[PDB]
RNA sequence: AAUGGGUCAGCGACUUAUAUUCAGUGGCAAGCUUAACCGUAUAGGGUAGGCGUAGCGAAAGCGAGUCUUAAUAGGGCGU
RNA sequence: GGCAUGCUUGAGGUUCUAACUCUGGUCCGUAAUCCGGAUCGAGGACAGUGUAUGGUGGGCAGUUUGACUGGGGCGGUCUCCUCCUAAAGAGUAACGGAGGAGUACGAAGGUGCGCUCAGACCGGUCGGAAAUCGGUCGCAGAGUAUAAAGGCAAAAGCGCGCUUGACUGCGAGACAGACACGUCGAGCAGGUACGAAAGUAGGUCUUAGUGAUCCGGUGGUUCUGUAUGGAAGGGCCAUCG
C-alpha cells in the first residue's frame, strides 16, 4: 500500500582487471552466483567468490563448451 | 591537581607503551548465534585506532 | 615493586647493594621492598648484590664481570 | 527450537550450546564431538540449561 | 518598500588563576629539577616527590623479550 | 490411645482497682478557677501517645508526554532482504513505483555410489479434461524448506549406504568501510568421518531470519584473596535474561 524501503547495496563487481599482478590471497570478483567461473589457479569460496591461490597476471578467457566465463591466473 | 580524569575511560582504556588497549565488544549475553569463527576473532586485546586518539586522549585528561 | 637496571649499579657507594643502600641515593622511591635487577648495559665495577633478585641475564653478568651474589 | 546443553562425558565441565525443538522429538542426542581437555573424541548428552 | 542609527563629546566588549599538550627560542645532559619551610630574605640551603633510562600480560609473574597456546607452531605488542 | 494436675505460654471471655484519663463536684494557693495541689465521683487496663509496618490518599508537590511532514493537526512511517528509478565500474534522493523477513532442519548437514525434468501424444479395466502402467516426442519451458534477483551436467535437482568436519588452537593476504560492527580465506598443528586410493568435509545454491554497554544468573579456573592460614568478594574463560 505504501512502499519505500530499499536494501544497503552490497558492493559487488569485478576487481582486478585483465592485465593485473596478484598476491596470494586477493578477492578477484565479489560474484552473485558464477557469472564467472573457477579457472586454472583460483579458488571459488563459500558465496561463489573467486579468489586467488598463485602468483601472476589475470587472464578472463572464454572457453569450451557452454561457453563459460573461466578466470585463470598466468604465471607471466 | 586540577584536572580530574573520567573513570568510565580509564576502565575502558589500559595504556600501553604502544597506544591504548581495550576489549572488543558485541561478546556476550547471545552467544548460540554467532559462529565460531566469529567468537575467536572477538577474544583478543586490541589497539585504538587513529581517529579515536583525539577523541579519548581528551576524556582521558591527557590535554 | 621497583627494578633496578645493570648499568646503575656502579651509582651507588661501597660496593655492597643493599636494600637501604639504594635508598640512600635517590636510584629508589621510599616505601619499596622487592627489587629486581635486569640486563640494561655493563655494571661497571665489583659489587655485592645480597636482598635483591636479580633476572637470568644480569646474573649471568655480575658473576662473570668480577661480582658476587649473596643473600 | 528451545535451547540446550551438551555436557561432556568424561569428568570435565566442558560443553557444547545449540537449539533443539523440543515439540517433534521428545527425547535426547548422543552426538560424538571433540573435547579441548582430554584432546579426543568423546559423546555427549545433556539438556536444561538452567 | 527588510534590520539599526537625530548629530557631537566622553566612557563601552577575548581577561585572570591553577593544571596539561604542541611549536618557537634557551640551560644542563643518562640524567634534569625541587614544593612547603629555613635564611643577614630576589642569593643560599632544602632532592621528599615528579618525569625519564625497557617492555609484555586482566593478574601472579617473567624479562630484550613476553602474552595466547598442548606447541618452543604461527600471530599481537616491544627493543 | 490419653488421662491426673502442675511446670510454662499463646489466643478468646468476664470481673476487680492501683497505673493513666476527666473540656465532673467543692476546698486551697487567690481578691483569678487559667494553671496547680488536696479530696469525693465516673471510666479503667480500654482510650491516648512514641516507634516499626500494611491500606486509602490530585488533599499536596516535583515532573514527563519523540521525530520526518511541498505550513502542522489527522493518517502513514522509524530495523534488515531482492528488483526498478541508477546515466554499460562502486556509490546515489523523493510521503517515487513493486514485493518479503523477526524462521525452519539431528537430516533438509558430511561423504561414497548411483539416476534424470516439465509437457504433449498413442494404447490400456470401475478414474478420465485429468491418478497408476507401457510407449515414442523431448532438448529444463521442471525442480531449489522459505520473497524476488543472479545461478545450476563435476548437475548446486532426485534416491541409497555409512556417519557427526553444525570440530578445538589459528590464520598470510585482501575486499569493504567516519567509528563501533561486517565478508571471503589458502595454509599449519591437533584429533576425526566416508572412499580401493588420489581426495572431500571449519553446516544448508547464494543474499533477510535480528539488539551495544551496564547490571545480575549458572558451569570451569590459586590469578589475586587488606596482620597471618583459610574463606567471602573480585578477575579471566564458557554461557543465559
Ligand atoms: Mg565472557
Ligand atoms: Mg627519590
Ligand atoms: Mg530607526
Ligand atoms: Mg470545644
Ligand atoms: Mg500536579
Ligand atoms: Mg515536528
Ligand atoms: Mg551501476
Ligand atoms: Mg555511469
Ligand atoms: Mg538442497
Ligand atoms: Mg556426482
Ligand atoms: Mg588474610
Amino acid at each position: 500500500t505504501r512502499n519505500g524501503r530499499d536494501s544497503e547495496s552490497k558492493r559487488l563487481g569485478v576487481k582486478l582487471f585483465g592485465g593485473q599482478a596478484v598476491k596470494a590471497g586477493n578477492i578477484l570478483v565479489r560474484l552473485r552466483g558464477t557469472k564467472f567461473h573457477a579457472g586454472y589457479g583460483v579458488g571459488l569460496g563459500k558465496d561463489h567468490t573467486l579468489f586467488a591461490k598463485v602468483d601472476g597476471v589475470v587472464k578472463f578467457e572464454t572457453k569450451g563448451a557452454f561457453g563459460r566465463k573461466y578466470v585463470s591466473i598466468v604465471a607471466a | 591537581p586540577k584536572m580530574k580524569t573520567k573513570s568510565g575511560a580509564a576502565k575502558r582504556f589500559k595504556k600501553t607503551a604502544g597506544g591504548l588497549k581495550h576489549k572488543h565488544a558485541f561478546k556476550s549475553h547471545i552467544l548460540t548465534k554467532m559462529t565460531t569463527k566469529r567468537k575467536r576473532q572477538l577474544r583478543g586485546t586490541s589497539m585504538l585506532n587513529k581517529s579515536d586518539v583525539a577523541r579519548v586522549e581528551r576524556s582521558l585528561r591527557l590535554r | 615493586r621497583a627494578e633496578v637496571r645493570t648499568s646503575e649499579l656502579a651509582k651507588v657507594e661501597g660496593d655492597v647493594v643493599s636494600l637501604q643502600t639504594l635508598k640512600d641515593a635517590n636510584l629508589i622511591n621510599q616505601h619499596v621492598q622487592r627489587v629486581k635487577v635486569m640486563l640494561s648495559g655493563e655494571v661497571g665495577r665489583a659489587v655485592t648484590l645480597k636482598g635483591i633478585a636479580a633476572t637470568k641475564g644480569a646474573r649471568a653478568a655480575i658473576e662473570a664481570a668480577g661480582g658476587k651474589f649473596e643473600d | 527450537r528451545e535451547l540446550i546443553r551438551l555436557v561432556s562425558s568424561a569428568g570435565t565441565g566442558h560443553f557444547y550450546t545449540t537449539d533443539k525443538n523440543k515439540r517433534t522429538k521428545p527425547e535426547k542426542i548422543e552426538i560424538k564431538k571433540y573435547d579441548p581437555v582430554v584432546r579426543q573424541h568423546v559423546i555427549y548428552k545433556e539438556a536444561k540449561i538452567k
